[PDB]
């Protein structure tokens, strides 16, 4: 409903400005926790195990592969 | 058999991850252990 | 038996064990947040279910017409109007229990005679 | 003899744990040893059923419910009979016993199944026995141009016939 919305801000002098809003964007945080990757993900989700390892991501992090973007920086 | 609650205590002996092994084990316990009676016979009734 | 999600990232904490102090560490798998659980109970099955007979009590049942009406009294308000209906949990082995709800006290009560 | 002395140790422990702490310690350990010999009078460390009966009696002493069994064994309940009881279902305690018979009665009721009973009349006679205890049914089988079938079922002997 980006069309039906319309903006009204009080300014410093008390001016009430009149903006017809055009579009809305929704933002989600991403890779805050060192996400895994596609190929080893496929070997994980393939039906080779009765259950995948419970602490598999923690074990991969202890091995050191697939660090966070903040860690790479 | 004289208690007011009937419990079976069981643990795996071992010479991580034990949750899903126990799940699979108890699934097998529930399914496949025959107790008495011949298979392919279900609830049996008796008439007069 | 309920699920506790990681507060830092909305994913349910998983059971994992302290190797040395022997405690229930509900750890997040998404992030590294960890949490100590309260009871050694983790998994729970309920091979036999017998619940659901009073389902869907909305605040305005009396607005429907098709519910019948009777003359028993609500043993909170004693108003002579009430609404009754069959048990909601439609299995082949449920009962003929009638659940009486009164509009005045907005209160439910049954008629079991055990 | 290790099993002998272990059963003796357990028995001395559970009778010393009784509410009636018996000053007749030698008499109650005599009760313990005579229960040991009459217990091993079954097998004497030859079969695991000896251990099973040991579990039965040991946990019956422990249970609480019931506690009064400790005083009753301390002041009676001659144990050579209690080798040969195998009567755990009829002891410790009576309310659980009553629960057991009502459970068994309900199970026996639920075992025997459907008993539909064939409502009768008295107008026709049997095709074979020739008596009037006749029971029927209605439905129509063939095409629409004709009425029902008028099924018959005798009950004096169980005969079946039909009328058009
Ligand atoms: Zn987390
Ligand atoms: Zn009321
Ligand atoms: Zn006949």
């Amino acid at each position: 409903n980006s069309d039906s919305y319309v903006l009204l801000s009080v300014e410093d002098d008390g001016s009430f400005t009149m903006i017809p809003a055009d579009k809305v964007y929704k933002f989600t945080a991403r890779n805050k926790y060192a996400t895994l990757t596609i190929d080893e993900a496929e070997k994980r989700m393939d039906k080779k195990s009765g259950e995948v390892p419970r602490w598999l991501m923690k074990h991969l992090d202890n091995i050191g592969t697939t660090t966070t973007r903040y860690d790479r920086t | 058999d004289n208690d007011e609650k009937l419990i079976i205590r069981c643990r795996v002996v071992r010479p991580a991850e034990e949750d899903h092994m126990l799940k699979k084990i108890e699934n097998t316990m529930l399914e496949n252990i025959t107790l008495r009676g011949v298979e392919n016979i279900e609830r049996v009734v008796m008439m007069k | 038996t309920t699920f506790r999600f990681c507060r830092d990232c909305n994913n349910m904490l998983y059971p994992r064990e302290d190797k040395e102090n022997n405690r229930l560490l509900f750890e997040c798998r998404t992030c590294s947040y960890v949490e100590e659980a309260g009871s050694p109970l983790v998994y729970r099955h309920e091979l036999i279910t017998n619940i659901g007979e009073t389902a869907g009590v909305v605040q305005d049942i009396g607005s429907d017409p098709t519910l019948p009406r009777s003359d028993r009294e609500c043993p909170k308000c004693h108003s002579r109007e009430n609404v009754f209906f069959q048990s909601q949990q439609r299995r082949k082995d449920t009962s003929m229990v009638l659940f009486f709800v009164c509009l005045s006290c907005s209160h439910i009560f049954t008629s079991d005679q055990k | 003899h290790k099993l002998r002395d272990q059963v003796l140790k357990a028995l001395y422990d559970v009778l010393a744990k009784e509410s009636e702490h018996p000053p007749q310690s030698i008499l109650h350990t005599a009760k313990a040893i005579e229960s040991e010999m009459n217990k091993v009078n079954n097998c004497d460390t030859n079969e695991a059923a000896y251990k099973a009966r040991y579990r039965i009696i040991y946990s019956n002493v422990i249970s609480k419910n019931n506690p009064d069994l400790k005083h009753k064994i301390a002041n009676g309940d001659i144990t050579p009979e209690f080798l040969a009881t195998c009567d755990a279902k009829d002891l410790a305690p009576a309310p659980l016993k009553q629960k057991i018979e009502e459970i068994a009665k309900q199970n026996l009721y639920n075992a025997q199944g459907a008993t539909i009973e064939r409502s009768v009349t008295d107008r026709f006679t049997c095709g074979k026995c020739k008596e009037k205890k006749v029971s029927y049914y209605q439905l129509q089988t063939r095409s629409a141009d004709e009425p029902l079938t008028t099924f018959c079922t005798c009950e004096a002997c169980g005969n079946r016939w039909k009328f058009s």
